[PDB]
C-alpha cells in the first residue's frame, strides 16, 4: 500500500496546547463560574513530549492559552516553513463542549476553526503530507451510556 | 502538475463522540491521551499504522468505565488521509 | 459481564467533508460510491480491512476532477470501530 | 490484532435508500424550487447490490423516500432481530447539505439522527457488531478547491 514518506529528522512539530487554568473563565463567563482547573493535565503534556520525541517530532509545547492566544499560536505555524518537514501533529488539551474547545478565558473555539488553518492552500509546505490533531476535551455533558456485550 | 483536495491528509483525533464528556484522572492523566501514548510507544515500533492504534485506543478506552456514574467513553477519529501513516522508530 | 459505549463500532464513510459538494456522472454513477465498490471487489478478497479500503478511497477520488469548476472532493470516513473490519469472501 | 467476527451467511442486512426523483422538493421547498432529480443514482445502486451481495450482505433496497418514509424503514431495522448477523450496513444516496441528507420530500434529516437509531441500546442484537454506513450527498454548496502537489 502507498505510505506517506516519514524520514525527515525531526519528522516535524508537535504542538502541545496545554489549559489548566480556568479562572479567567470562571469569572468572565457566567455559565463557567465552576468550571474546575484541569489538575493533572501536565502527566499528558509529559506523555505526549516523551512518546512524540521518541518519534522524533520536535515538541513546542505552549501553557493555559485564551482563545486568541491559541489562534495566534495557530497562525505562526501556518506561515512557518515546514518544506523540510514530513508531517506536523497539534494536540490540544483542555475543557470543550459540543464541536468546541474553550480557551482559558472561556471563549469557544470551533474544532473546525482550528483544522482549518492547515490544510493546503493556507499551508502550501505541507500540502501533501499528513497534518495529525489530537483533541482531549469534553464534547458536550452528557455521559455515554453503557451496553453489556 | 497533480492537484489533490485542499483538506486532504487529515487525521482528528477525538477524545469522544459529540455530545458527551470525556475523562481525566488528576493523578494518571486523561484516559484517551494516556492510551493514545501507551499504544503509540508499544506499536510503532512494530510498524503498525495510526488508524490500526487509534483502533486499539478506541478498544482500550471502551473497556473504562467511570463507577460513580456508570458512565464509558467512546474515542472517535476522522480522517481524509490518502496514504498509510506511520511514525518509524529509525 | 463485561460493558462497551452505546456508541462503539461504527463505521460512517461520507462521500465530501461538510460544507462541500460531491460529484455524480449521470452515465456512470457517483465518484464515492463507484471508487468504493471497485476498492471493495478488489481489495477484500485479499483481506484487507476496511479502513485501508476507505483509505484508497480517499486517495482516487482525490485524484479526480471537475474541470468545469475546477473543483475537487474529499471522502471523509469517522469510526469509533473497536476491532479491525474485513468482509470475507468465503 | 483483534479482527471483528464476520462468518454469518448472509453477513447481515445491507439497506439502501436511493432517492432520485425531487418533485415533491421543488415543488414544497421554495429554496428547492430547481433542485434536479439524481439521475444515474440507479447505477450506484446496482454497484452496491452486486459488491456486497458478492460480499453476503442481504440487500434491502428502498426507492424515493422522503424524510418520513426513511425513519420508518430505519425504525424496522432498528427493531428487527440482527442476533445471527455479524454486521449492519446502510446506504443512503441522496441529496444533502451540511450535516443532513434530503428527503425526496425536501424535509431534511441530521445524520446523526439516522445512525444514532442503531446504538447498542437501541438495537441490542447488534450491540458489538460492526455497523456502517455510506452518505452519497452534498455536505454544502462550496467548491472543494484542489493543491498542486
Amino acid at each position: 500500500d502507498k505510505v506517506y514518506q516519514m524520514k525527515s529528522k525531526p519528522r516535524g512539530y508537535c504542538l502541545i496546547i496545554n489549559n489548566h487554568n480556568f479562572a479567567k473563565a470562571r469569572e468572565k463567563v457566567p455559565k463557567l463560574h465552576s468550571i474546575r482547573d484541569r489538575n493533572g493535565t501536565h502527566l499528558d503534556a509529559g506523555a505526549l513530549t516523551t512518546t512524540f520525541e521518541e518519534l522524533h517530532f520536535e515538541i513546542k509545547p505552549h501553557d493555559d492559552c485564551t482563545v486568541e492566544q491559541i489562534y495566534e499560536i495557530l497562525k505562526i505555524y501556518q506561515l512557518m516553513d515546514h518544506s523540510n518537514m514530513d508531517c506536523f501533529i497539534c494536540c490540544i488539551l483542555s475543557h470543550g463542549d459540543k464541536g468546541i474547545i474553550y480557551g482559558t478565558d472561556g471563549q469557544e473555539a470551533p474544532i473546525y476553526e482550528l483544522t482549518s488553518q492547515f490544510t493546503g492552500l493556507k499551508c502550501p509546505s505541507l500540502a501533501g503530507k499528513p497534518k495529525v490533531f489530537f483533541i482531549q476535551a469534553c464534547q458536550g455533558d452528557n455521559y455515554q451510556k453503557g451496553i453489556p456485550v | 502538475t497533480r492537484y489533490i483536495p485542499d483538506e486532504a491528509d487529515f487525521l482528528l483525533g477525538m477524545a469522544t463522540v459529540n455530545n458527551c464528556v470525556s475523562y481525566r484522572n488528576p493523578a494518571e492523566g486523561t484516559w484517551y491521551i494516556q492510551s493514545l501514548c501507551q499504544s503509540l510507544r508499544e506499536r510503532c515500533p512494530r510498524g503498525d499504522d495510526i488508524l490500526t492504534i487509534l483502533t486499539e485506543v478506541n478498544y482500550e478506552v471502551s473497556n473504562k468505565d467511570d463507577k460513580k456514574n456508570m458512565g464509558k467513553q467512546m474515542p472517535q477519529p476522522t480522517f481524509t488521509l490518502r496514504k498509510k501513516l506511520v511514525f518509524p522508530s529509525d
